[PDB]
RNA sequence: CUUUAAAUCCUUUAACGAGGAUCCAUUGGAGGGCAAGUCUGGUGCCAGCAGCCGCGGUAAUUCCAGCUCCAAUAGCGUAUA
RNA sequence: AGCAGAGUGGCGCAGCGGAAGCGUGCUGGGCCCAUAACCCAGAGGUCGAUGGAUCGAAACCAUCCUCUGCUACCA
């Protein structure tokens, strides 16, 4: 089973909905910090995300998480946190204030074998709630 | 129609018919005799082509 | 001609790749691929586009290649969008015949 | 009764033992090669048949069933050397 | 948190005074058995906006807006 997980870590991704809290803005680019709340889903280190208002951009993966000088891995509903995201390597880097503002909501970017392997061996591990958050991924990003 | 990928479709729809109860036919010695008096004995003679043994035309 | 409706073991699906040898590959309702190959009466009479509403039929003992039923119009397809078999997500995204 | 170390079986021999003599013969095939229906119903390039040509497209002499018929007969079909 | 480069038909570009074009794309017709070539035409422009030195500004000057690339500074 921990083999299967980590195998499986880098390929199957955890559903998220990030609401950016003004002012609470902590670097430009490369690594994009900032200082968000949790609205709804769990986040997960790696997982990457992008912004459906702006024509499906992508700015990058996390790397770290700090909850007031903590290493949290796993953030839970309505947690304030600090994410250090790190642009992919290969495309160019995005900054703040011609992107993305602070107004915006960030969502992880899942895609559908990551769908395929949360049903086929994450079931135990997926709530109803964030199941529900993965169908309204589904209904946004495109995803048939 | 239903679907494609059923398999038998044609012998699960088949209008089943029982066999009916017929004679018993005669086996060992007697058959050759029937088939050598069918075939030798009461024929006439015919001009043409000779018709087959079932031809219900 | 006629509003053929759906059985159990038959479902609608999308083309994505118009591709050749007589087969290629649709979505289903939730995003299942399924390898299309196409039924030995629409070889040649009437032609698949890309993009496009078909009727394809499932397996009942594996899921790895499917085979496809019938075509619909451009009328009947948004006729069929309008009743709401569908979910809100899928967009025909305008495709007909020119002229 | 006989056989046989002792039996069993064969043969001999009692008393019983058939008229739809139910004490009921299967295995393959019926387009050509290759002997034998352009018979009747069902599916409609689907299901399937077919060693080879090929047969299936809502009138199938080849699929699936009933009747008839052909082959060898207590035997017949199939895969391999 | 501040800068550099660019704004002309759907896309991109030539581009400076007596002047809205090209390459590609769209539509109709002919030609052909039909299509691609070929021919005949047509549609599509606030030269990103504002004001000035200007008889003539898309052009020269100042501001703003939009898009793309930049310095390291973090829970």
């Amino acid at each position: 089973k921990k083999q299967k997980q980590e195998e499986f870590k880098h390929i199957a991704v955890f559903p998220c909905k990030m609401k950016i809290l003004p002012q609470y803005i902590f670097n430009s680019r490369d690594p994009i910090v900032m200082g968000v709340t949790v609205e709804a889903g769990q986040v997960k280190q790696g997982t990457p995300m992008c912004v459906p208002s702006k024509n499906f951009v992508d700015i990058g993966i996390v790397t770290s998480i700090e909850v007031n000088h903590k290493q949290v891995d796993v953030a839970k509903k309505g947690q304030e946190v600090c994410v250090k995201i790190e642009p992919i390597p290969g495309e160019s880097p995005k900054m703040f204030g011609r992107h993305f503002e602070a107004t915006d909501i960030l969502v992880s970017k899942i895609s559908r074998q990551s769908i395929d392997a949360l049903k086929d061996w994450f079931r135990d591990e997926m709530q109803k709630s964030d199941w529900q958050l993965i169908v309204e991924l589904k209904k946004v990003f495109e995803i048939i | 129609h239903g679907s494609l990928a059923r398999v038998g479709k044609v012998r699960g729809q088949t209008l089943k018919v029982a066999k009916q109860e017929k004679k018993k036919k005669r086996t060992g010695r007697a058959k050759r005799r029937m088939q050598y008096n069918r075939r030798f004995v009461n024929v006439v003679p015919t001009f043409g082509k000779k018709k087959g043994p079932n031809a219900n035309s | 001609r006629e509003l053929v409706f759906k059985e159990d073991g038959q479902e609608y699906a999308q083309v994505i790749k118009m591709l050749g040898n007589g087969r290629l590959e649709a979505m289903c309702f939730d995003g299942v691929k399924r390898l299309c190959h196409i039924r030995g009466k629409l070889r040649k009479k009437v032609w698949i586009n890309t993009s496009d509403i078909i009727l394809v039929g499932l397996r009942d003992y594996q899921d790895n290649k499917a085979d496809v039923i019938l075509k619909y119009n451009a009328d009947e397809a948004r006729s069929l969008k309008a009743y709401g078999e569908l979910p809100e997500h899928a967009k025909i995204n305008e495709t007909d015949t020119f002229g």
